[PDB]
DNA sequence: CCAGTCCGTTAAGGATTGCGCCACAT
DNA sequence: GATGTGGCGCAATCCTTAACGGACTG
């Protein structure tokens, strides 16, 4: 029975769930999509700061050799 | 009208057509044309340059050639020929679809 | 046109093929999403571990600088 | 008049996506 | 039984590309 409204109703339950269980999905994907732009910007930021400690380190070395 | 082949080009068609490159060179478009039925040498010249051709690359638009399209475009303007001296293996109309499309927007 | 005939048959045919592609390539480009942020993430383990061993150093040197 | 180029323009067809139907999982 | 998921198809329409036709030039 593809007409009756026994039919329409229980297609628009399911309808309803599958919009429900891609919008989960959808989520989680969309996150997943943030978490790279967050790591990405703190691995540029943590590349600097090695950067610029190895930077100090070495002036500081050079610093005890004149010695 | 009705003695113009508008419609696809077949692996039969476009063989005669290299051949005939390889044959005579790329010029006298008019004789291959001729052997085919229904279409005349413009078209296969048009289809040679853009298609047949073993120089035009097939490759995805790179990062760095839109630079230089940007940068020639905003100099030069819609100068297609022009611009795909600057783009090695490209040929004017791949430049021109490809700024009317993605660099459009 | 027909729901029948052969011409719609095959017109359907080629956009479910592109349909099966085109929702092939998103879930790969998710899985690859996915990998990404395992690599990001053990990149930043690193450059973290790398941050503070510059710094033990640093503070090594430093302590000569400490008298009595 | 013909050819070889150059270009604007746009129909054709692949790529995406909103809505849903099914079968099967939980 | 009811809801949750994975796979697909349909049909609207987004996006690119091919190449038709006109304008020019030698």
């Amino acid at each position: 029975d593809k007409h009756s409204d026994e039919y329409k109703i229980r297609r628009e339950r399911n309808n309803i769930a599958v919009r429900k269980s891609r919008d989960k999905a959808k989520m989680r994907n969309l996150e997943t999509q943030h978490k790279v732009l967050e790591l990405t910007a703190e691995n540029e930021r943590l590349q600097k700061k090695v950067e610029q400690l190895s930077r100090e380190l070495s002036t500081l070395r050079n610093l005890f050799k004149q010695l | 009208n009705p003695e113009l082949n508008k419609g696809p080009w077949t692996k039969e068609e476009d063989q005669r057509v290299i051949e005939h490159v390889q044959k005579y060179g790329p010029k006298r478009w008019s004789d291959i044309a001729k052997h085919l039925k229904g279409r005349i040498g413009k078209q296969c010249r048009e289809r040679w340059h853009n298609h047949l051709n073993p120089e035009v690359k097939k490759t995805s638009w790179t990062e760095e050639e839109d630079r230089i399209i940007y940068q020639a475009h905003k100099r030069l303007g819609n100068r297609w020929a022009e611009i795909a001296k600057l783009l090695p293996g490209r040929t004017d109309n791949a430049v021109k679809n490809h700024w009317n499309s993605t660099m459009r927007r």
